[PDB]
């Protein structure tokens, strides 16, 4: 009804950082408690992202989603005025983010934890010793890449860490570290090592793939094997004249319709299930937008 | 009980109850008063918060 | 859900069942509704022809139903 968020500031922060937080004006963070007074210390996601911790993405995209978000609205010296998102309220919103990926009604809006830099979302307080992280909100396709990357990278980490060396390196940070959009290219910071709660993700997705494995159809393995051979599309190119080794072993038996159907049944189910687990974030969804003003209508 | 090649010290925290005096002159500190507001939010299906 | 049931799945799976394929799929969830934080759970007898059975009774709940998500 009048959600409205005044977050009071202990001493008067510097003639310096008052401009940079005036640079961050209207833009999403998370806050701790749903009321109209909050300390700074529960503002924003500064306390769970640490510059002495090794960065676990995964623990901070659980964070957020656990937070309410808000949008800040008035930066003064001795308060920060902020209101709050509902479920079912509509919202103006503008794109003032520094890496300016191009909206679209086509995706919902993602929001992430700065995955690409550190210090350029993060705003320091010295005044009030405490760090405001800005998280970083994204489409949709983008954002599933991205969480796709970071989890990628931490199983080929792991199993590189007793690998060789400079050839598996050197060819794993090829186009992982970087995405590549139109006219650019910019640097995922990912973390060295991976110890909490991605590897628990991986750990769950593995479930579902061990289960998944044995209710395989086998005609669809002998439609990829004929197309293979016979045919090529895009989706086809990254087979060529080679077909691999184990298709052709689980296709020696013959086709029985009901197995099929049973199986594809049984992987229908599962499916939604996954479905369930990719997302992971708060998708705000998209419905009106204007380029000239960097300005969209939420969700 | 045979003594150690080396001695040794102890450092401790202690914490004392006080019911204390506070002193301040006349006309110390200048007050800004404002109107209050009272505002409705978050209806629950079975009740509304203030 | 799945550190929860890591026992009963534990003992379901162990040798008096062994496999068939209909029988891979074990839990389903759904949801049935938003509930106020913070109000927690209030505990009643429930008296009938003289007898009582502790309740759980939640005041203010939101329903909206979800579909059915498998869970292994």
């Amino acid at each position: 009804m009048d959600l409205k968020v005044v977050v009071s500031l202990s001493s008067r922060l510097y003639t310096d950082e008052i401009a940079k937080m005036q640079q961050r004006i209207g833009c999403i963070l998370p806050l701790a408690s749903t009321h109209g007074t909050q300390n700074v210390q529960g503002l924003g996601l500064g306390q769970v992202y640490s510059l002495e911790t090794v960065p676990d993405y995964v623990s901070m995209y659980n964070y957020l989603s656990d937070c309410t978000l808000a949008v800040l609205d008035e930066v003064s010296v001795d308060s920060l005025i902020l209101t709050k998102i509902v479920p079912g309220q509509t919202y103006a919103i503008k794109n003032k983010y520094q890496p300016f990926f191009q909206w679209h009604g086509t995706g919902s809006l993602s929001v992430m934890p700065p995955v690409f830099g550190r210090e350029h979302a993060t705003v320091k307080l010295e005044s009030n010793d405490v760090d405001i992280v800005f998280p970083m909100v994204l489409p949709t396709p983008i954002a599933e890449e991205v969480l796709q990357k970071i989890l990628l990278f931490n199983v080929y980490s792991r199993v590189v860490m007793q690998a060789p060396g400079n050839a598996d390196m050197l060819d794993v940070h090829m186009h992982l570290g970087s995405v590549s959009y139109l006219g650019h290219h910019y640097e995922l910071a990912l973390p060295e090592v991976p110890g909490p709660l991605g590897l628990a993700l991986l750990d769950n997705l593995s479930l579902y793939f061990c289960i998944m494995v044995t209710l395989l159809p086998r005609a669809s393995m002998r439609l990829v094997r004929g197309l293979i051979r016979h045919e090529h599309h895009d989706l086809l190119n990254l087979f060529q004249e080679m077909v691999p080794d184990e298709i052709a072993r689980i296709d020696l038996d013959d086709l029985s319709v009901a197995d099929d159907l049973s199986r594809m049944r049984v992987m229908m189910t599962y499916l939604q299930s996954l479905a369930s687990l990719f997302n992971l974030g708060p998708r705000l969804a998209t419905a009106a937008y204007s380029q000239e003003t960097l300005t969209a209508t939420c969700w | 009980k045979i003594h150690p090649g080396v001695a040794m010290t102890v450092v401790r925290t202690d914490e004392i109850l006080s019911e204390n005096i506070l002193f301040s002159s006349r006309a110390s500190t200048s007050m800004f008063i404002g109107t209050p507001n009272v505002s409705r939010r978050e209806a629950r299906v079975d009740a509304v918060t203030f | 859900l799945r550190i929860y049931y890591s026992p009963s799945i534990m003992h379901r799976y162990a040798v008096v069942q062994p496999l068939h394929i209909e029988e891979l799929t074990f839990g389903a969830v759904a949801c049935l509704g938003t509930f106020s934080a913070t109000d927690g759970w209030r505990r009643s007898a429930f008296n009938y022809r003289g007898s009582s059975l502790p309740v759980v009774e939640i005041d203010s709940f939101y329903s909206n139903v979800s579909d059915w998500e498998v869970i292994l």
